[PDB]
C-alpha cells in the first residue's frame, strides 16, 4: 500500500500531482511503480482508494495534450483491470 | 534446423525451459513422483508430469515469455521453491546472455543443453535437502524496466502477470551453487541455483 | 524500486489440489 515512500492517500496525491505537471517523459520505472502500488490496493482490499487513485490519475494524464501520459493511463487502467478482471470477477466502472 | 526470425532461439529456450521446470519439480519433490512418467528430450532421460493442470500452468507461463525471449528483453528466468510458509527456500536460476540463420548449428546447442538437464538430474548431490510441503513460482528478470514487457506478457487470458514483490524474491544468506555455464554464439546461458543457509 | 521483476499472479496448483486424484 506504499507508492515511493508514500502511505497516506493525501501524500500519493501529492506525488502524482507533482510528477504529472512537472515533467515530460515519465520514465518507465515510474509508470511500473504505481502499477505495482495499484495491484497492491487490490491485495490490500481497498477498492476505494484504488477508484480514488485511478480517478484522479485520469484527470491529470488524460487533461495533458502530451500523449505520453494518455497512453500511460491506457497502460495502467489496462494492468489494473486484468487483476480486478482475475481477483473479483469484475472491471472498476470508469465514468 | 532452418528458417525463422529469432524466434527458434526462442522455441528452442521455452522447449528447453518446459523439460527443465519438469525435472526441477520432479528432483527437489514438490509434488509426488506419481504423476509423473520416464520421457526422452536433448537424447537424456528426463521425467514430465501428466497431470494436466501443472502442465497447463507451466505452459502458460512460458508461452507468455515466448514474446519477451524473442526480442531478448529477458536478464533470467528463475525457478523459486517456497517452504509451506510461503519462504523462498532456494532458486534455479537461468541467466540468458545476448550475443546469420542458423542450419545444423542448432543441432550443436541442442547439445550443450543436454548437459543442463543431466546437472538438473543429479543435483541432490550438492544441494540440502529441501523441507517438506514446498510449492514454487516463476519469476522473470528483465533487462530494463519496460511497459513493452507488462503488455507483451499479458497475452494468455486468465493468466496475468504482475511486478514481484520483495516477499516474492528476497532469501537471507543465499549460497550459490553454479549447475553449467554455455558459450555459443546464439545463446550463452548459466544455471546456477540460489540455497537458504538454512531450511 | 525493483519493476523489471514478473510474476504470474496465479499459483500452480498445490500438492494438496493433486494429491486428490
Ligand atoms: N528517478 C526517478 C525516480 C522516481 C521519480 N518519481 N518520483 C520520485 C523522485 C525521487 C525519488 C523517488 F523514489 C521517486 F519516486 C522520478 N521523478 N525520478
Amino acid at each position: 500500500g506504499n507508492l515511493a515512500g508514500a502511505v497516506e492517500f493525501n501524500d500519493v496525491k501529492t506525488l502524482l500531482r507533482e510528477w504529472i505537471t512537472t515533467i515530460s517523459d515519465p520514465m518507465e520505472e515510474d509508470i511500473l511503480q504505481v502499477v505495482k502500488y495499484c495491484t497492491d490496493l487490490i491485495e490490500e482490499k481497498d477498492l476505494e482508494k484504488l477508484d480514488l487513485v485511478i480517478k484522479y490519475m485520469k484527470r491529470l494524464m488524460q487533461q495533458s495534450v502530451e500523449s505520453v501520459w494518455n497512453m500511460a493511463f491506457d497502460f495502467i487502467l489496462d494492468n489494473v483491470q486484468v487483476v480486478l478482471q482475475q481477483t473479483y470477477g469484475s472491471t472498476l466502472k470508469v465514468t | 534446423t532452418q528458417l525463422n526470425f529469432g524466434q527458434v532461439v526462442a522455441d528452442v529456450l521455452c522447449e528447453f525451459l518446459e523439460v527443465a521446470v519438469h525435472l526441477i519439480l520432479y528432483v527437489r519433490e514438490v509434488y509426488p513422483v506419481g504423476i509423473f512418467q520416464k520421457r526422452k528430450k536433448y537424447n537424456v532421460p528426463v521425467q514430465m508430469s501428466c497431470h494436466p493442470e501443472l502442465n497447463q500452468y507451466i505452459q502458460d507461463t512460458l508461452h507468455c515469455v515466448k514474446p519477451l525471449l524473442e526480442k531478448n528483453d529477458v536478464e533470467k528466468v528463475v525457478v523459486v521453491i517456497l517452504d509451506k510458509e510461503h519462504r523462498p527456500v532456494e532458486k534455479f536460476v537461468f541467466e540468458i546472455t545476448q550475443p546469420i540463420s542458423s542450419d545444423s548449428l542448432l543441432s550443436h546447442v541442442e547439445q550443450l543443453l543436454a548437459a543442463f538437464i543431466l546437472k538438473i538430474s543429479v543435483c541432490d548431490a550438492v544441494l540440502d535437502h529441501n523441507p517438506p510441503g514446498c510449492t514454487f513460482t516463476v519469476l522473470v528478470h528483465t533487462r530494463e524496466a519496460a511497459t513493452r514487457n507488462m503488455e507483451k506478457i499479458q497475452v494468455i487470458k486468465d493468466f496475468p502477470w504482475i511486478l514481484a514483490d520483495e516477499q516474492d524474491v528476497h532469501m537471507h544468506d543465499p549460497r550459490l551453487i553454479p549447475l553449467k555455464t554455455m558459450t555459443s554464439d546464439i545463446l550463452k546461458m548459466q544455471l546456477y541455483v540460489e540455497e537458504r543457509a538454512h531450511k | 524500486r525493483t519493476a523489471n521483476i514478473l510474476k504470474p499472479l496465479m499459483s500452480p496448483p498445490s500438492r494438496e489440489e493433486i494429491m486428490a486424484t
